[PDB]
């Protein structure tokens, strides 16, 4: 085909000899073990072999050849349920020839070849068809995993095998135009298959949070960013999303992260249950995981799989949750190699590209109508890190102002004690005035009045905050005093749950809802206290108080009546005294 | 044509061309692949050697064996037409509406030259915009160049696309037949995403007036190298709209935070050492030149508005980007969180925002008597009452007198209404009534900047 040897090896990179027609990016084998290779560079007819795992043990005069294909993920049924490496490897058959080591040499398949399936047929032999129409139906647990056309195929049918299990290698359609389909189909990695078209988003990514979703929010396109020094909670923001996000597949792949992090969504997800089946939950989950330890470049494949798989099941037609857990050290892996190819680089050393392949990945996706004609979203919420604390540095900025909604997570906030607490000084979504149809039907009618007057306090209270350290929290007096302390509560209560405590950790919106009405009240009633002639001091001291206090944690079941109970208290105990 | 074809040395972005002679530094040229499709690649840097030509797009796939290239086209440019005055485009200058092409009448060097000093005409003349106090306190002058400073995350884009469609200058309150000049909004953004190019186009279209502007609108994704050229196309299509014909032209660019970010990227691989904080030592230089578009020249009679609109990350008036504009164009329209927060729209704050050149707008004899005046007056009422609300955090308010305590309420009557201005459209005329209004609210005979005749006749 193409082949050559070895003829500089040292560091993550070598570079070949003897080698000629080469296309920018190919895989290839280096070694006698064979490795997984990319080409990115030439140079008369050496070229820069970037090596994807490991190397030492090498010797320079040993095999080099390319096939020519520039990298993919081979995608079809059954997928769910696993893990996967930075070339989608399942490590379940890896730990099973190997033991408690990955090891370099190894080739498997991505797709088990032995389980065969229920096959079910839509179109008749004997038919056209174009690019992504939709052709059988696989069932898959409590899914109905479809098959299209692979895109840009477009022909006749001519036969088709009926009903009965089948093999994934095996080609169960023809055509009159001599080509095959088969289960799965290959597609690359740098492309970005099309759809039909580009359309605007409007129904809310659900997710519970009261403070993902009563404040800052996101649309199902959504694109946003979550950022935090260490410690901080990054990660653990993301748990909760996979495990009461709202959508089809969640699509949790971090790259750059701890096994211990991941290795317990693994053990302690099998024994839960989805909102949206009664099943393990188990059953909307990738996990391409690949973390810090492994080798170095496939830091950098690990990401764009995991992007394309995102658009594989939009493609199906379900509702793609993807957030890539730590995309910064992405930056730090790309960049790794620019230092030993000799590339100069832009400030923070980073290789300038920081925005061209960036700016690629998140554009992408929401609401996009399908070939198939069905509702396709891409929801993604890039997690990243810092490396300082400082926002002015580059990866992070770069973020912003190429997608919107963004939340930052205060460094010093958490250091107390809260989660997920976030600065509502410093974020600010975007998406919030396009949510307005859906909320106002499916939630409460009114609800978005009754939001942004409780905006109206929280982001007015630093009016006061700042002179409260100018002068202390005296000679502030009343109508004063009475915000910093509604305030205070707004946030001792309002925004602080956890991924931790057994209940009271997802929320609906509707008893959320609930919650927020009180606060209001007791505001307006409050205002009407002192305005009256008594005061706050005692009003704190009010046993009513803290029933309001410990309010969030009763649930649902409970819900309306605990609630309605406050509706009678309130007007009582404010009268009364 | 045909030819020069046997390129070696690829790595990334950069790519180097055997023995061509024929080429010309600023040059632009055809890639062809092994699979018939092109890309394209800028002309920089050649010898008696090579030539270097730069990869647009992707270079997914390409070959140290042949794969020749192609002239294209001396110095690249595009023509003019007035046909174009309703459709959409990207970048370069393709049609994005879906109706076929252009046909010339021009061509036109896209370098944009630089104009003369002697030629330039004082500004005098005025604009209307149809927000409101961006035209009562710090008005809009013709012929002038100004910018939005946004913040993070407040909204720029909307307050961008309102003072799209809105403005219609009135000649009529200085005296002159109507129909005498027509207006033309000349509108290019950039990294724009799925997201915001729909915002535009939804907009745009509702009421419609695509049918009266120019769209350009280079993606986010895109290639970031058009995204260079991108914004000096529509200032040069907007030349050939006021020196040929005559017209009014309002230019706004959008984001040159972007035109930065994507700036760098560029000269950090053709190569230089970046200068101060990065942002290539040519900058001020660079950023120049997309701004002398603009100004009256003598005789002719039409001109260029530039508004650009930006977002600084660092929150700041400091970090260069903003700060490097702020010595050029003139003066700055901030937006602050507080307005914003408390949910107001479009927020514009008073104070910290002031067009340096205005006097020459506004005019008794011009096109509204009082209006200076009227100028003066509210913003330094208005820093007056600021101190109250918060002062009267710490005395309560049994000790104001009587005077003063009503310009606590004057606040409140201003921020509520007056800066709040929703969808409705308003004019220069009907805003300083407004305006009068609420500064009746306030005790009389002491509003001493404004003189006494003016008051003789409302209040
Ligand atoms: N929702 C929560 N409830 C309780 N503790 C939390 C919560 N979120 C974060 N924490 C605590 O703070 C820690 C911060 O999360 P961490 O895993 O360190 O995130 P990262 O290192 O990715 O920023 C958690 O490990 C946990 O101990």
């Amino acid at each position: 085909m193409i082949q050559g040897v070895i003829q500089k090896i040292a560091g993550p990179a070598v570079i070949a000899k003897g080698m000629l027609g080469a296309r920018m990016y190919d895989i290839c084998k280096v070694g006698e073990e064979g490795l997984v290779g990319e080409i990115i560079r030439l140079d008369g007819d050496t070229a820069f072999v970037q090596v994807y795992e490991d190397t030492s043990g090498l010797k320079v005069g040993e095999p080099v050849v390319s096939t020519g294909l520039p990298l993919a993920v081979e995608l079809g049924p059954g997928m769910l349920n696993g893990i996967y490496d930075g070339i989608q490897r399942p490590l379940e058959r890896i730990r099973e020839k190997t033991g408690i080591y990955i090891t370099r040499g190894v080739v498997v398949h991505a797709l088990d070849r032995e389980k065969k399936w229920a096959w079910t047929p839509m179109v008749k032999p004997g038919d056209e068809v174009r690019g992504g129409m939709v052709l059988g139906t696989v069932p898959e647990f409590g899914f109905t995993h479809k098959i299209l056309v692979p895109p840009d195929v477009r022909g006749r049918v001519k036969e088709v095998k009926p009903a009965g299990e089948y093999t994934v290698e095996e080609p169960v359609v023809v055509l009159e135009d001599g080509t095959e389909l088969k289960m799965y189909h290959t597609w690359p990695v740098r492309r970005a298959r099309p759809v039909q078209r580009k359309l605007d988003p409007n129904t809310p990514f659900l997710t519970g949070m009261r403070i993902l979703d009563v404040l800052f929010p996101v649309a199902m396109g959504g694109t946003a960013a979550i950022p935090g020094p260490f410690g901080s909670g990054k990660t653990v923001t993301q748990q909760s999303l996979a495990k009461w996000s709202n959508a089809d597949v969640v699509v949790y792949v971090g790259c750059g992260e701890r096994g211990n992090e991941m290795t317990d969504v693994l053990v302690e997800f099998p024994e839960l249950t989805d909102p949206k089946t009664g099943g393990p939950l188990m059953h909307r989950t990738v996990l391409i995981a690949n973390t810090s330890n492994m080798p170095v470049a496939a830091r950098e494949a690990s990401i764009y799989v995991g992007v394309t798989i995102a658009e594989y099941f939009r493609d199906q037609g379900f509702s793609v949750a993807l957030m890539a857990d730590s995309t910064s050290r992405w930056a730090e892996a790309l960049r790794e190699i620019s230092s030993r190819l000799e590339e100069m680089p832009a400030e923070e050393g980073y290789p300038p590209y920081l925005a061209a392949r960036l700016a690629a990945f998140y554009e992408r996706a929401g609401k996009v109508i399908t070939l198939g004609g069905e509702e396709g979203a891409v929801t993604i919420v890039g997690a990243v890190s810092p490396p300082g604390g400082d926002m002015s540095e580059p990866v992070t900025q770069s973020t912003l102002r190429i997608v919107g909604a963004f939340w930052r997570l205060d460094a010093s906030l958490a250091f107390r004690r809260h989660f997920p607490a976030i600065n509502w000084n410093g974020s600010y979504s975007l998406f919030t005035s396009a949510l307005d149809p859906w909320y106002r039907e499916n939630v409460a009618e009114d609800y978005p009045e009754l939001r942004d007057a409780i905006s109206e306090l929280l982001q007015r209270e630093a009016g006061l905050q700042e002179i409260v350290q100018l002068v202390g929290p005296d000679a502030l007096q009343d109508a004063e005093r009475l915000v910093i302390e509604v305030g205070r509560i707004i946030r001792e209560d309002f925004l602080q749950q956890n991924a931790y405590h057994e209940v009271d950790a997802y929320c609906s919106m509707k008893k959320a809802y609930g919650i927020m009405k009180m606060i209001l009240a007791f505001y307006k009633e409050a205002e009407a206290a002192i305005k009256r002639g008594v005061s706050i001091d005692e009003i704190l001291q009010l046993p009513v108080l803290e029933r309001i206090g410990r309010a969030r944690y009763v649930s649902e079941e409970e819900f309306p009546a605990y609630f309605e109970e406050a509706m009678k208290e309130i007007q009582g105990a404010f009268k009364a005294l | 044509k045909k030819e020069y074809t046997g390129i070696t040395y690829i790595s990334g972005p950069l790519l180097f061309v055997e023995n061509a002679k024929d080429l010309a530094y600023g040059a632009i040229v055809d890639i062809k692949d092994g699979t018939g499709r092109v890309r394209g690649g800028q002309v920089i840097e050649v010898s008696e050697e090579y030539a270097v030509i730069q990869v647009f797009e992707e270079t997914t796939g390409l070959d140290l064996a042949t794969t020749s290239v192609s002239l294209v086209e001396d110095v690249a440019r595009l023509g003019v037409s007035k046909e174009m005055l309703g459709r959409r485009f990207n970048g370069i200058g393709k049609p994005i509406d879906g109706l076929p092409p252009i046909t010339p009448e021009k061509r036109l060097p896209i370098t944009g030259l630089p104009l003369n000093p002697v030629a330039r005409r004082k500004p005098e003349q005025f604009i209307q915009t149809g927000i409101s106090t961006i035209d009562v306190m710090n008005t809009l002058v013709r012929g002038q160049k100004l910018p939005i400073f946004s913040g993070s995350g407040l909204p720029a884009n909307e307050i961008a696309a309102q003072i799209a469609r809105q403005a219609t200058v009135r000649p009529d309150l200085s005296g002159e037949g109507e129909k005498e000049e027509p207006f033309a909004v000349v509108f290019a953004a950039m990294g724009i995403t799925q997201r915001e190019l729909s915002y535009f186009i939804q907009e745009f279209e509702r009421t419609g007036a695509l049918s009266r502007s120019v769209l350009f609108l280079n993606k986010a994704d895109d290639p970031t190298i058009e995204r260079i050229l991108t914004p000096r196309m529509a200032l040069t299509v907007a030349e050939y709209l006021a020196f040929e014909h005559d017209y009014h032209v309002l230019v706004i660019l959008t984001d040159m935070t972007n035109y930065c970010e994507a700036l760098r990227e560029i000269g950090a691989a053709r190569e230089e050492i970046p200068g101060r904080r990065g942002y290539p030592g040519y900058m001020y230089t660079d950023l120049a030149t997309i701004y002398e578009r603009a100004g009256v020249v003598e005789g002719k009679k039409g001109s260029v508005t530039q508004i650009p609109i930006l977002s600084m990350p660092d929150d700041d008036r400091t970090h260069p980007i903003p700060d490097l504009t702020g010595y050029i164009t003139e003066g700055q329209i901030q937006l602050s969180r507080e307005l914003h927060r408390k949910g107001i729209y479009p927020p514009i704050d008073p104070l910290p925002s002031l067009s340096r050149l205005m006097n020459n707008g506004v005019g008794k004899g011009k096109t509204r008597e009082d209006h200076k005046q009227v100028s003066d007056q509210l913003y330094s009422a208005y820093a007056n009452g600021v101190d109250i609300r918060k002062l009267v955090a710490i005395i309560g308010e049994d000790a104001l007198t009587e005077n003063d305590r009503r310009y606590l309420q004057f606040a409140d009557a201003f921020e509520r209404f007056f800066i709040n201005q929703g969808q409705q459209n308003r004019s220069i005329e009907e805003s300083l009534q407004i305006a009068w209004a609420l500064l009746s609210m306030l005790p009389q005979g002491e509003l001493k900047r404004i003189s006494k005749d003016h008051i003789g006749k409302y209040y």
